[PDB]
């Protein structure tokens, strides 16, 4: 009924400096008791949401006095005087005045850092992968900033579609970067028909784009 | 000390229900509001219902009529979530949460309930290792790993030396392939005068199949 609305979606702070984070909601949000009940959770990966902020503005216990919440109407803003690198995750508005309750889309809080370069491994299949049918060659960016990147996959110089899955971890806790695992998927047959295999690695740390390659057997 | 223990992660076919229960303990059951709260990977945040302890009345989200029904027993101190005509769009992570202010937001959850909605067959990964070489070399480092291949459902968790090597690892999320199984790697980036000394074998637990398996990644 209520819908929840978070501007910005993401956001990258230097830790030291401030963050805002706003919450709109369709329609007022006033209890039946007068009360306005917008709360904030902070949730980090692979854990269940924390209650940061209740009624708009209180803090929750044990919650740092940098954290704090205003507002009036529909529109809410969380801030966070000085980032912390522990403040990272996904936070989310929520409201519980009027039924059914409603979470915003959420709005992740990442560490802005200085740009790297990322180092780029490329690997063959294994010989045993190979010996059930299956051929699955495995390019890595490792230990960049920001996430923005591409991965291009050629075998024998012909651009590869369709045929490849990425994945990207969540930003390092004790450097603040990025790592990406492009698997390209062929079959055996298929693989043992070529020789040369590269992944070319686009990032704005590289002046030029930078391709790590092997030929088959080798 | 509250305590909401649920129970064990579930694999559904297409068209089948799941029954999660919510045991609560440490404070009076009839104090605190009980809501279930579900995500779906990747997803937000979904309010599913408000359960009243005392007069055991569910307040529902519309969007589940006819599909969820919240229950809770008294004489067990136990929150119910049934959810029926299970479809791919149901694959959560399903929370049970208390208010333990007294109001009708949450601040205390369980650990979640993974349902998993799949025509898939539960199984193991086959573990492939990612051989350091010299195409894996940056000026004294080397990078290594492991392919953890054609598992389902989730979760799997790997460790490196059985924990005695955390430095320098990533284990990557997991893809969904279009066979309905999950791949993953993990990888670590080591000194390179360590690969005739030192050994790495990456350990892939997969609990959902009951399978573990040590890997031994020897360099190229």
């Amino acid at each position: 009924d209520i819908v929840m609305t978070q501007t910005p979606l993401s956001l990258s702070v230097t830790p030291g400096q401030p963050a805002s984070i706003s919450c709109r909601s369709s329609q007022s949000i006033v209890h039946s008791d007068g009360n306005i009940y917008l709360e904030w959770y902070l949730q980090k990966p692979g854990q269940s949401p924390k209650l940061l902020i209740y009624k708009v503005s209180y803090r929750f216990s044990g919650v740092p006095d940098r954290f704090s919440g205003s507002g009036s109407g529909t529109g809410f803003t969380l801030k966070i005087s000085r980032v912390e690198a522990e403040d990272v995750g996904v936070y989310y508005c929520f409201q519980a005045s009027h039924v059914p309750y409603t979470f915003g889309g959420g709005t992740k809080l990442e560490i802005k850092r200085t740009v790297a370069a990322p180092s780029v491994f490329i690997f063959p299949p294994s010989d045993e992968q190979l010996k059930s049918g299956t051929a699955s060659v495995v390019c890595l960016l490792n230990n960049f900033y920001p996430r923005e990147a591409k991965v291009q996959w050629k075998v024998d110089n012909a651009l590869q579609s369709g045929n490849s899955q990425e994945s990207v971890t969540e930003q390092d806790s004790k450097d603040s970067t990025y790592s990406l695992s492009s698997t390209l998927t062929l079959s055996k047959a298929d693989y043992e028909k070529h020789k040369v295999y590269a992944c070319e690695v686009t990032h704005q740390g590289l002046s030029s784009p930078v391709t790590k390659s092997f030929n088959r057997g080798e | 000390q509250v305590q909401l223990v649920q129970s064990g992660a579930e694999v559904k076919k297409p068209g089948a229900s799941v029954k999660v229960s919510c045991k609560a303990s440490g404070y009076t059951f009839t104090d605190y509001y009980m809501h279930w709260v579900r995500q779906a990977p990747g997803q937000g945040l979904e309010w599913m219902g408000e359960t009243n302890p005392r007069n055991g009345g569910t307040t529902y989200n519309e969007k589940f009529k006819g599909k969820a029904t919240m229950t809770r027993d008294t004489s067990t101190s136990t929150a119910y979530m049934e959810l029926s005509s299970l479809r791919s769009e149901d694959t959560a992570v399903y929370y049970c949460t208390i208010g333990t202010s007294g109001y009708d937001y949450f601040d205390y959850w369980g650990q979640g309930t993974l349902v998993t909605v799949s025509s898939a067959s539960t199984k193991g990964p086959s573990v492939f290792p990612l051989a350091p070489s010299s195409k894996s070399t940056s000026g004294g480092t080397a990078a290594l790993g492991c392919l953890v291949k054609d598992y389902f459902p989730e979760p799997v968790t790997v460790s490196w030396n059985s924990g005695a090597l955390t430095s320098g690892v990533h284990t990557f999320p997991a893809v969904l392939q279009s066979s309905g199984l999950y791949s993953l790697s993990s990888v670590v980036t080591v000194p390179s005068s360590s690969l005739g000394t030192q050994t790495y074998i990456c350990n892939v637990n997969h609990k959902p199949s009951n399978t573990k398996v040590d890997k031994k990644v020897e360099p190229k």
